[PDB]
């Protein structure tokens, strides 16, 4: 191979490493703060479902 | 051939033979035998080699590196740039390295043409060699098995560090 060639293949390697080493220290810390503040799309950890509530006037009045 | 100013060589004086004895020297017998039998036949051949050379003659090139931004200007870990600053200074370490072993090459040559008087007549090649080996211990030296351009940066400022204290302490 040229060294143009192996030169500029190493460069188009370092820099697809280089993005996914930047994105693999973005998602520890994603995850670090999506554990702590559960307000991400991560660990939503289930309630209960408010459409099993019953709504209707009920037997005696004070509920 | 090579260049003779980066190796140089001073003018040969050799004396004119003045013979006083009366016997010939096997010398210039022996030096006509091998001009007759040794260097005329392997200069036709050569002769004969380079026609054919001429023959067909192509040409190869010195590759010339343009100079890329060094190690200081490149921003602290982004790869695509410091690559391009390490393959630079490692280019500019293994050239450094060939300027000492011209230096090198300079101060045997000189020793060994000099002779008996080498220790007086080699004093400028001693210089240069004093300065260059200063230069590149100053430069290259301790940096270990695993250098790098910032490894090399690190040094320089150390030793800058050093030299601006031992400075501004003796004012």
């Amino acid at each position: 191979d040229a060294p143009e060639k192996n030169y500029e293949r190493t460069m188009a390697i370092l820099q697809i490493e280089s993005e996914k080493a930047e994105l693999r220290l973005k998602e520890l810390e994603v995850r670090r703060l999506m554990r702590a503040k559960g307000d991400g799309p991560w660990f939503q950890y289930p309630t209960i479902d408010k459409a099993l509530i019953d709504h209707s006037p009920k037997a005696t009045p004070d509920n | 051939s090579w260049d003779k100013d980066v190796y140089p060589e001073p003018p040969r004086r050799t004396p004119a033979p003045s013979p006083q004895t009366s016997l010939p020297n096997p010398i210039t017998y022996l030096t006509k035998a091998f001009d007759l039998l040794v260097d005329r036949p392997v200069t036709l051949v050569r002769e004969f080699i380079e026609r054919q050379h001429a023959k067909n003659k192509y040409y190869y090139y010195h590759r010339e590196f343009r100079r890329v931004p060094d190690i200081t200007e490149c921003h602290e870990k982004d790869v695509l740039c410091m690559f391009e600053a390490e393959m630079q200074w490692k280019r500019d370490y293994k050239v450094d390295q060939e300027i000492v072993n011209i230096i090198q090459e300079r101060l045997k040559a000189c020793q060994q043409r000099e002779g008996e008087s080498h220790r007086q007549n080699c004093a400028k090649e001693l210089q240069q060699f004093t300065q260059v080996v200063k230069a590149y211990q100053d430069r290259y030296h301790d940096l270990g098995a695993h250098y790098s351009a910032r490894k090399c940066l690190a040094k320089q400022k150390q030793r800058m560090l050093a030299e601006r204290k031992a400075t501004k302490e003796a004012a």
